[PDB]
DNA sequence: TTTTTTGTGGCACTGGCCGTCGTTTCG
DNA sequence: CGAAACGACGGCCAGTGCCA
């Protein structure tokens, strides 16, 4: 719940403060507003995986260096699996991160719909706010059809086996376990009510 | 109504004596004719059965407890009884302490049981024949004490209970018939008339020849003799309660004083005479001050003080009083009573219950006899009465062969005469009484009864002159044995809890600041430390952590009762305070204001924070960051942006002792760490009259003496009628009203004021002083030579090693020995030998204690110096 | 508060809307403003005893004095301590999927 | 941080330069450098305390960093730190004292006024004037 | 001396382990005591994490707890209490000696 | 426990200190 | 016609004077 108060500020931080494009943060606050909080290294999109595209190995370990002095053992790297080989040249040398600093790694997928059917639903949203017809083209298009709800068995497709192994799959559990965050709600759930102040002063 | 008094005494019994009534016990009583459903049962019947089932066994509690029933209910008030105990087992109930009993009524195993009275009547030699008379028809005056406090919640209580119309509080000079009309204040010789009976009325009153020295005065007494019989006015009795069966408009007129108390227009005799149900309600402070002892020793330690289950023969609780340390505790605090306890040595509590009842004006005299027999020292012989022995002895032995105590007598006359326990107590009226003739009925009546018990008529007779003797100073034992257990209880918070015991007495008394620097500096020579107060430790009151007495919020001056909750419960919710900025910051100026702040940070709240005179500079300056905090955050934001952390606290030099102690007696009442005095401790040493040793020093000297004494200014005064300033000096050991009368000569010429110290030299009798001297006067003045040796040293060596080594450096400065003897401290300035100045420190080398004090002698005169010069170096 | 607030700053307030015109209280204090034992108004459903419940008053403001009451709400209570609730079809759907 | 509330307005800029642990002033420093050290630390131990400025790079950790070379000052005590003195006046005093601490009052002295007395009772006249009294 | 240990004045104890909740205290305890009055103390044999602590809390006195109190990791014994060994009265010394 | 020459209690009224209401004036 | 600011005030807490 302290982590779940602090998304609650970050968040009301990014729209209130640091909105431009979208509702932006920093790695400031986040120092701040980090107590309670698990962070991954993010997707392609994400700081550490982008200057690694850049080819500057250098930034990146600084740039990991200072999330590590923020969130310590409540880093983890993000390590996520399509059909990019943008992901080839990241997920090798997040690799070597992991195994440098020992932080350990967590599997996801990045999806933004239910199941791979959704794909073509999915893509014409994207052309809906784009405000374009089906071939344009140049429209807002993601890279594939593979941003679903996978199986735990479909995850081990984009993830071998004998080169992976088990730690990103059990930490994904393990995470998921200990992320106890109760809403007071229920048999909980308290009134913030106020007082309102004095007469004067009585009951 | 009968039957309802027996129930509650048959479950009464069975909770006073666990392990002799049982129900077991009872099953078996009712077979010989639930546990609640056993005492309804009895209850029933009945007289004429009861009757025939006709150490203190389980048999006899029940003989007892069945023939005051008897009684009781015979004489027809069972009803009166089932009142009384209402209001007791309510106040109980409902938080308000109960005393163990006044009067005789502890006499009664019934008001025992049932809950009126809290001590065990057949444990000690406790009589209900003492209580109501069985022979005569006369209604019991049931007397019972309570919290100070708590008192008229209990009259309230009854107010709804009986009716508001059927309920009210009972109504209620020579010298001042002289005086007071003549006041409408100075005399200044009517006093000195006044004084010839400090009253007996002026219808007897042998000094009458002043009367006709004066005409004025031949009418003004002759006046205030005819005006000595009215009562003054009207007023509220504070005990007296009466409840009424019938209306009290229908019998009893009504007043209402100025607190809307409603008011009986009759007195107490004038209210008893029409046959009503008086009641007192009496205020005890012992017990308010219990329920204090209970919370912080609860608070504390966790212990759940239970007053009606302790051991009445704990040893640390008798060797405490056997010490005596009888600083507070309750019905022996008089300074002779003190000694008496501490010659006697107690080590039972019927030791306290014969010393209580001996120690007055008359049987004062069989202490001393008392206390010999007690250590072993005398036997306990009764060979004058050798056929009364045997009644005597189990009668006499608690006290020791001393007739003490009313119920012996009673006894001694039941058993030897061969009485009713009932008309022994008749036989105790007459000899009050003195009838001239009368109680030679009670003489030859206890002759007869005598002879058939066995005395041969010789000893009869004598017999009754020791009864009669003892019988004008026989104290009630049933009193005497409650107040004792109320005493005891007291040593035993004491022995066994002397911090918090110390805490509570401060608690009690916290608004008298003469008797909190009193508790103070009991407790600061007891080992017990007492702290200023402290906005992350202490509590609203006085406070027990670990082992030291805490001050509390609520003592501080300036600051509020809803500050000083404020304060503590921002506290509880949030963490303890971190700064002075978290604090003023989270308790804004809204409740604690700026006048409140400041007396809190020289009352020493804030000392975890920092220096004083740096915090008392910081107060405005943060008191505007405070408030720039709140105008960021009362605007969305959330932390850095909208703080800056607080500055640095606003630097400023540390205060000196003298303008801090200042602030501190500005901000409680009272100086914190004793002092000032002792920080130039040279003055100390001098003191020739402490101010505690005054009167123990001054009454054995001649006639009216003169003696020099130092210590602190705290009063402002000059004139005119002249220079009549009225200066109080305090020392470490308390103060005095000093005058400031002889000044007018003139004159002394002070102009001191507060907070500088003084000497004084000045004669008592009240003490009126002469000339002065400040600091610097004593300083300058020649100084001289002054030791301090111990007793430890032999006359026969003979003594020529001290007059050895005083012989080889001669000069000009008088020699004074300090010799801590065995009892009291002497003074003796030495002989022929003057030192010269280089004999300090080279006495200093072997085993002795030498200071360069200044000279006694010297103080006098105006010149030489003089005044003038002494007020230079200053 | 906020309701006699409005009354004395110039921003005429309604009698009342819901159960909040039962309370006799409500119309003593001055929250609602129609005599509720003249009429037939009970407190009851307004308020029901048997049941510890939450009350919710709706008050009536003049629509271009609104935001004024709501401005003294967030100036009184304190800024980070106020805010407006926020609130988020078939023939839509269907036509952007057409497109 | 119970030294640095004692603060008795310059007493503590002061204490904060005598018994020091510093490093010439030291460098972006400050003084003390006893506060950030149990910032460092995070009192009372606490393992999830001194792990975390560690791990992002209470005496052993302090000595761990460390500005030491300097070394100024030791105590606690140390230094630097018409009748008048006199005579002169050093010190060591040259006339009157000590059996010192009276030493040190000398050395905070000078000069040049009598009296006073400051802060404020009261001997030093009065010592100074019983010193002429032996010729 | 032993002799006087065996036959002197025997006060009820209870033991306890270091392993204790806060939710077994003080009022199931007291309750299981005030119901049977005497005229012995008793005391707490807490066994800590670094020597043998005693506290001796209040009169609290009844031989019906020992099969309720070894229901848990706690047993009582009638030892020769700790906090006494001290003074010269009361019982004393030579009535120590006397029942030997 | 009651009487005396005394102290202390407990309550009531005044006064000094921080946010409130009303009128008035200007935008 | 509404807002702002000055001016007069109100209420509470604390001390200090004498009541059983
Ligand atoms: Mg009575
Ligand atoms: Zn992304
Ligand atoms: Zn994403």
């Amino acid at each position: 719940f302290t982590g779940y108060q602090n998304l609650v500020r970050l968040a009301s931080r990014a729209y209130l403060e640091g909105f431009y494009e979208k509702p932006r943060i920093d790695r400031e606050i986040l120092r701040e507003h980090a107590q309670g909080l698990i962070a991954l290294s993010g997707c392609l999109g994400a700081e550490i995986p982008q200057f690694i595209l850049q080819d500057r190995l250098d930034l990146a370990e600084a740039r990991l260096n200072e999330d590590l002095s923020i969130f310590g053992d409540r880093f983890f790297i993000e390590i996520q699996n399509h059909g990019l080989p943008e992901q080839k040249k990241v997920n090798q040398v997040l690799k070597e991160f992991a195994r440098k600093y020992g932080l350990g790694m967590v599997a996801t997928n990045d999806g933004h719909y239910v199941r791979k059917e959704d794909a073509r639903a999915h893509e014409v949203l994207l052309a809906i706010q784009s405000k374009t017809t089906l071939d344009d083209p140049e429209r807002w298009r993601f890279p594939c059809d593979e941003f679903y709800v996978k199986t735990p068995e479909e995850m081990r497709a984009m993830l071998p086996e004998a080169e992976w192994g088990d730690e990103p799959f059990d930490n994904t559990v393990e995470i998921a376990r200990m992320c106890d965050v109760d809403l007071p709600i229920g048999d909980k759930m308290v009134y913030r009510i106020p007082r309102f102040p004095l007469p004067e002063g009585r009951t | 109504e009968a039957q309802y008094l027996r129930e509650l005494t048959f479950l009464g019994l069975l909770r006073r004596y666990p392990d002799r009534i049982t129900e077991a016990f009872y099953r078996e009583v009712l077979r010989l004719l639930d546990e609640r459903a056993l005492a309804e049962a009895l209850a029933r019947v009945e007289e004429k059965a009861w009757e025939e089932l006709r150490e203190w066994t389980a048999e006899a509690i029940l003989h007892r407890a069945l023939y005051e029933l008897s009684v009781i209910e015979r004489m027809g008030f069972p009803g009166y009884f089932l009142i009384v105990q209402d209001y007791i087992n309510w106040a109980r109930g409902h938080g308000v302490s109960v005393g163990p009993g006044r009067g005789s009524a502890a006499g009664s195993l019934v008001a025992y049981a049932v809950g009126i009275t809290n001590i065990d009547p057949l444990r000690f030699g406790l009589l209900f024949e003492r209580f109501l008379n069985p022979e005569r028809v006369s209604m019991p005056d049931i007397d019972t004490d309570f919290s100070d406090r708590e008192r008229d919640r209990v009259i309230q209580y009854v107010r709804e209970r009986y009716g508001e119309d059927k309920v009210a509080q009972i109504g209620t000079a020579s010298k001042a018939a002289l005086k007071d009309v003549a006041r409408v204040i100075p005399h200044k010789k009517a006093e000195e008339l006044a004084k010839l009976i400090p009253p007996k009325p002026l219808q007897e009153a042998e000094l009458r020849a002043e009367m006709e020295k004066d005409e004025r005065i031949r009418q003004v007494i002759e006046v205030a003799m005819r005006l000595e019989g009215l009562n003054r006015h009207a007023s509220v009795h504070a005990a007296g309660v009466v409840i009424a069966a019938e209306p009290l408009t229908d019998l009893v007129p009504l007043m209402r004083d100025q607190e809307g108390r409603p008011v009986t227009q009759y007195d107490m005799g004038a209210v008893e005479a029409l046959g009503l149900l008086k009641m007192d309600f009496l205020g005890l402070r012992t017990l308010t001050f219990l329920d204090e002892a209970r919370r912080i020793v609860k608070e504390s330690k966790g212990v759940e003080l239970d007053y009606d289950r302790l051991p009445l023969d704990d040893p640390k609780t008798f060797e405490l009083l056997s010490r005596g340390e009888t600083k507070g505790v309750f019905q022996l605090e008089s300074g002779g009573m003190t000694a008496t306890v501490r010659g006697l040595k107690p080590r039972r509590l019927e030791d306290i219950i014969a010393l209580v009842s001996l120690y007055r004006p008359g049987p004062m005299e069989h202490i001393p006899t008392y206390i010999r027999r007690h250590h072993g020292q005398e036997p306990v012989s009764y060979a004058e009465f050798p056929h009364a022995e045997k009644y005597l002895r189990p009668i006499l032995d608690e006290t020791y062969g001393i007739p003490v105590y009313q119920e012996q007598i009673m006894q001694i006359a039941s058993q030897v005469a061969g009485y009713s326990l009932g008309e022994a107590d008749l036989l105790r009226r007459a000899m009050g009484k003195k009838r001239v003739e009368e109680m030679q009925k009670h003489r030859e009546r206890f002759v007869r009864g005598a002879k058939e018990r066995g005395v041969p008529e010789e000893e009869a007779n004598r017999l009754f002159d020791m009864l009669e003797a003892f019988a004008n100073y026989g104290f009630n034992k049933s009193h005497a044995a409650a107040y004792s257990l109320l005493s005891y209880q007291t040593a035993y918070v004491k022995a066994h809890y002397p911090v918090e015991f110390m805490a509570a007495l401060l608690s009690v008394e916290r608004h008298d600041s003469d008797k909190v620097a009193e508790y103070i500096r009991d407790a600061r020579a007891l080992g017990i430390p007492v702290l200023p107060p402290d906005v992350n430790r202490s509590g609203f009151d006085f406070k027990v952590v670990g082992e030291e007495i805490l001050f509390g919020l609520s003592a501080v001056k300036n600051v509020g009762e809803m500050a000083a909750r404020a304060i503590l419960e921002e506290r509880e919710r949030g963490g303890p305070f971190k700064s002075l900025g978290d604090f003023l910051k989270r308790l804004p100026e809204q409740v604690v204001n700026k006048r409140a702040l400041e007396s809190l940070v020289k009352a020493g709240a804030l000392d975890a924070f920092g220096d004083r005179a740096r915090l008392l500079a910081s107060l405005e300056p943060l008191l505007r960051w405070a408030a720039e905090t709140r105008e960021r955050g009362r605007s969305g934001l959330v932390g850095l942006f909208a703080e800056v952390e607080e500055p640095p606290l606003v630097e400023a030099s540390p205060l000196d002792e003298i303008t801090m102690l200042r602030y501190e007696k500005e901000a409680l009442g009272i100086y914190v760490s004793g002092h000032p005095v002792l920080r130039y401790p040279g003055l100390r040493e001098v003191a020739s009259c402490t101010i505690e040793e005054l009167s123990e020093f001054v009454r054995e000297l001649p006639g009216k003496p003169k003696v020099l004494l130092s210590g602190m200014v705290e009063e402002v005064v000059r004139k005119p009628t002249g220079m009549m300033a009225r200066f109080t000096l305090s020392d470490e050991t308390g103060a005095l009203e000093v005058v400031v009368f002889g000044r007018a000569y003139e004159g002394v010429s002070p102009k001191l004021k507060e907070d500088i110290p003084l000497l004084v030299l000045a004669e008592v009798e009240r003490v009126l002083a002469q000339a002065v001297w400040t600091l610097e006067e004593v300083l300058e003045a020649p100084k001289a030579l002054e030791v301090e040796v111990d007793h430890a040293l032999l006359d026969e060596k003979g003594v020529a090693r001290l007059k050895s080594l005083l012989d080889e450096h001669p000069g000009s400065l008088p020699v004074y020995l300090r010799v801590l003897g065995p009892f009291g401290e002497a003074l003796f300035a030495l002989r022929e030998v003057r030192v010269g100045e280089e004999a300090l420190g080279l006495l200093e080398a072997e085993g002795y204690r030498a200071y360069l004090v200044p000279d006694r002698e010297v103080f006098l005169q105006g010149n030489g110096g003089g005044p003038k010069e002494e007020v230079v170096p200053f | 508060d906020y309701i006699n607030w409005a009354r004395g700053h110039g921003v005429s307030v309604g009698p009342g809307r819901g159960s909040a015109a039962g309370s006799l209280v409500a119309y003593a204090v001055g929250i609602t403003n129609i005599d509720p034992l003249r009429f037939g108004l009970l407190f009851e459903r307004f308020l029901n005893p048997e049941r510890v419940s939450m009350p919710d008053i709706d008050t009536d403001f003049s629509d271009r004095e609104r935001d004024r009451v709501i401005q003294y709400v967030r100036e009184r209570y304190g800024e980070d301590k106020v805010a407006q609730i926020g609130t988020f079809a078939s023939k839509a759907a269907l036509k952007d999927v057409a497109r | 941080h119970h030294h640095h509330h004692h603060k008795a307005g310059e007493a503590q800029d002061l204490a904060e330069g005598w018994r020091a642990f510093l490093e010439a002033l030291k460098p972006t420093l400050r003084a003390f450098v006893r506060e950030a050290r149990p910032h460092l630390e995070g009192k009372t131990l606490v393992l999830r305390f001194p792990e975390s400025k560690a791990f992002h790079h209470l005496l052993p950790l302090a000595r761990a960093q460390f500005g030491v070379e300097e070394l100024a000052f030791v105590l606690e005590k140390k230094s630097l730190s018409p009748p008048w003195e006199a005579e002169e006046g050093e010190d060591p005093s040259e006339e009157l004292r000590r059996l010192a601490r009276l030493l040190g009052g000398r050395l905070l002295w000078v000069r040049k006024p009598k009296a006073p007395e400051a802060e404020e009772p009261v001997s030093e006249d009065g010592i100074g004037g019983n010193g002429i009294m032996p010729p």
